[PDB]
């Protein structure tokens, strides 16, 4: 196997040493005519080329026949073919191009003087040289990060950037014709009497000019609009996947970290992403230019100046990490920032109602102290890489000239053009330190952007909303043996086998001291917490099978201290649903639950903005509104935590003739949880949920007789 | 209810106090109005 492969190579290259050397420049010398030199040189090339690929195939066949041995020396046959391509095709191919590239002052040496060439024995080392180390990079080319994740973002936008691109390559053409056509300036200035010469040449230096600045705007037009929707896109896809993370991320999570991380984080990534993308394709292609230009002057030089551009770009690779990680402690640093910020202005009445302003001053202080101690190593670091880049470009530009110096001692390069790639080297070289101080910004922009990514990549730890939405829903809720614990302290358990069922037409009232689970179970019943145990069936399914907005309009609640959004009462009221309902139904949802009476009577009536906090509207108001946004739904399960602690006497009217009068009662189901026996006396069943336990259930008389905890509670003010 | 959380009187209350059921934030209020041995003392609706 292996030996084979290697004799079968060994073989073809001793007779490409032997046979393919001298015979094939005497048969095509012979049988073309001297006139044509360089279609000699092609011939015998195309022949050699010919001659390797069948000699390669042939030795493939034979490999492939026998399979028992490792796969290895197959994958180094693999580059034979390429291998003999290049050595083939290396000579006729650069005697090409020098043909082409002027027909007046020939190279020669290659085209003409073939078999002077092709049976030279240096010249055939040189070859082998030349095709070896090009073989070997295309094929390991052929056989084939956080910063990949970071520059996803533009993948939508190829066909823009690409314009982009297009555009900036016209801008480089028509600035590099200047020279080309104009030729240097003192040609034509400072010739006197120029009248065919110095217009001619200024009118075509300002039509170049004109045209490159007209292509450079609109390149930047479509790439300045291509980044704001890569900004808006990328900010609204963060702020979609942190509203379908699970219940408890946002109490792990607080209010002002995720605002800052999804508003300013985003923000800052979008404009980095943006400058440096632009300097970055803008340097690469003049690089490019400059490289053509240099390669034009000296090809060996220019093949040791690429050489040693890793050599310079290797300490950027070690340091990444340490900015990616600077980076990171700032974005969360400024993070804590804004929680301290946000949970200070949210609540100034209990920050001044207890003179506090200068304990809040302090804590943000704390946070800028630390932002402040990373700053300074931000500062240190950017000084520091400035000099090393220095350095090296330096460095970079002495080792060309000692060994431009060589060279033109040695005679292998002549004066003027080692001066052209020289000059031409230092702008490349400038190019090159751009680009390296363009690094540490992409490894601090992807420090930035690691938790907006880990939130949009995080998968949230509550079950998938199913796609149940029956056109007729009961309002059955069956809970069987269900048992909480809260993820954040699963220990402990909230709820201990829950064993009861809401049927409509019935009013179940939920009572017992504080801290027994009452709002727990209402959590429940949302489907905002999952049951660690037994099992929660609205209509005989689980709450996860139905739709998402489906099981959030057939169940509804009224919270314990509602929370009430910055707008209209009339949008407040109608929050959530998919048809803005009519006029009509807002005031009959008002007038059921009681808010029509203060509504009706604001200034501007249902068009009344709201503030933040609601603290327009007062205590028992607001769990009015509540109510007449539970009730605009027409839910099957009703949920009322606490609903009738701030309601005057009118809404508690209200309310009372909802649960035990209304019509619409048998259509519906409702959970009471409450404390005004009033209520509660008049409810069809009613459970004792004492300590995550329900000690007693039945009907007011059933529990009044057992004188158990029912009964204790509803004496204790008589005692 | 202090001494049955996780480390006592150090147990984070979450923001807004989250982490507590209605009754406990309002004896934690009453318990921070008295801490200060106040001369005048406002219970509004301290007792809901
Ligand atoms: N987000 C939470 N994380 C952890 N524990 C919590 C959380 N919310 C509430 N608890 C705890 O769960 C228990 C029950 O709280 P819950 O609000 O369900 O009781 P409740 O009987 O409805 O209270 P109240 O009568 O005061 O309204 C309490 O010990 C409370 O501290
Ligand atoms: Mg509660």
């Amino acid at each position: 196997g292996a030996s084979l492969a290697w004799l079968g190579t060994v073989l073809l290259l001793l007779a490409d040493w032997v046979l393919l050397r001298t015979a094939l420049p005497r048969i095509f010398s012979l049988l073309v005519p001297t006139a044509l030199p360089l279609l000699r040189v092609w011939a015998v090339g195309l022949s050699r080329w010919a001659v390797l690929w069948l000699g390669a195939c042939g030795v493939l066949r034979a490999t492939v026949g026998s399979k028992s041995e490792n796969a290895g020396a197959q994958g180094w046959l693999a580059a034979l073919k390429p291998l003999a391509a290049a050595l083939g095709l290396a000579l006729p191919g650069l005697a090409l191009f020098r043909e082409l590239i002027s027909w007046g002052a020939p190279g020669s040496a290659d085209s003409t003087r073939l078999l002077h060439w092709g049976s030279h024995p240096t010249a055939f080392v040189v070859s082998y040289a030349a095709a070896l180390p090009a073989a070997a990079l295309w094929h390991k080319l052929g056989s084939l990060n956080p910063v990949r994740r970071l520059l996803g973002c533009l993948g939508s936008e190829t066909r823009r950037l690409s314009l982009f691109l297009v555009l900036v390559v016209l801008s480089s053409l028509g600035e590099m014709a200047i020279p080309f056509f104009t030729g240097r300036l003192t040609d034509w200035i400072l010739q006197d009497g120029s009248a065919d010469t110095f217009t001619r040449n200024l009118t075509l230096m300002s039509i170049l000019t004109i045209a490159s600045a007209v292509l450079e705007f609109v390149g930047d037009g479509i790439y300045n609009n291509t980044m704001g929707h890569v900004h808006s896109h990328l900010q609204g896809e963060v702020f979609g996947a942190v509203l379908r993370q699970e219940t408890e991320f946002f109490q792990q999570n607080q209010t002002g970290n995720i605002m800052s991380r999804v508003t300013e984080d985003t923000s800052t990534l979008s404009d980095s992403l943006s400058e440096n993308l632009s300097l970055f394709l803008w340097y690469l292609v003049r690089g490019l230019c400059l490289l053509g230009i240099m390669l034009w002057g000296s090809v060996s030089l220019t093949m040791v100046t690429l050489i040693t551009l890793p050599l310079l770009f290797l300490l950027p690779k070690k340091v990444g990490k340490w900015y990616q990680l600077l980076e990171v402690q700032v974005r969360e640093s400024l993070a804590k920032s804004s929680q301290v910020a946000i949970e200070a202005l949210s609540a100034m009445p209990t920050v001044r109602s207890f003179a506090n302003e200068e304990g809040e001053a302090q804590k943000f202080r704390e946070k800028l102290q630390e932002i402040k101690t990373l700053n300074q190593k931000e500062a240190v670091a950017y000084a520091v890489n400035s000099w090393t880049t220095s350095i090296s470009c330096m460095l970079l530009k002495v080792g060309i000239l000692y060994i431009g110096g060589q060279l033109v001692t040695s005679g292998a390069v002549s004066s003027g053009n080692l001066v052209t790639f020289v000059l031409y080297q230092m702008q490349f070289t400038q190019a090159v330190e751009v680009l390296l101080s363009i690094y540490p910004r992409v490894q601090k922009a992807v420090g930035s952007s690691e938790k907006i990514f880990e939130y949009l990549d995080r998968t949230p730890r509550c079950p998938p909303s199913g796609l149940l939405t029956p056109l007729h829903l009961e309002g059955l809720v069956q809970f069987q043996d269900v048992s909480f614990a809260y993820p954040n302290r699963p220990d402990v358990l909230v709820l201990q086998g829950l064993t009861f069922t809401l049927r409509p037409g019935e009013v179940t009232a939920l009572v017992g001291p504080n801290g027994s689970g009452k709002s727990t179970v209402a959590a429940l019943l949302q489907n905002l917490y999952q049951p660690t145990g037994g099992q929660l069936l609205l209509d005989g399914k689980p709450l996860p099978q139905y739709e998402h907005r489906y099981l959030h309009r057939q169940v509804a609640a009224v919270g314990q201290e509602p929370q009430v959004f910055g707008r209209s009462l009339q949008e407040n009221i109608a929050y959530g649903l998919t048809q803005k309902p009519t006029m009509e139904e807002i005031t009959a949802a008002a007038v059921k639950s009681g808010a029509h009476s203060f509504i009706s009577g604001l200034p501007q009536g249902y068009d009344t903005e709201v503030d933040e906090a609601g603290s327009q509207l007062s205590g028992g108001q607001r769990q009015a509104v509540a109510l007449a946004r539970a009730l605009i739904r027409k839910p099957c399960v009703l949920i009322l935590d606490d609903a009738t602690s701030a309601l005057d006497a009118n809404s508690q009217l209200q309310v009372e003739q909802l649960l035990y009068e209304s019509p619409e009662r048998y259509s519906r189901s409702v959970l009471l949880i409450t404390q005004h026996l009033s209520l509660v006396e008049q409810a069809d069943h009613i459970l004792f949920l004492e300590g995550g336990a329900i000690r007693e259930g039945g009907t007011h008389q059933q529990l009044m007789e057992k004188k158990g905890c029912y009964w204790a509670m509803v004496q204790a003010p008589a005692d | 209810f202090i001494q049955e959380m996780e480390h006592g009187i150090y147990t984070d209350v979450g923001e807004k106090g989250s982490q507590l059921a209605a009754g406990q934030k309002q004896r934690l209020a009453i318990a921070r109005a008295l801490v200060r041995d106040p001369r005048v003392l406002i219970l509004d609706e301290a007792t809901s």
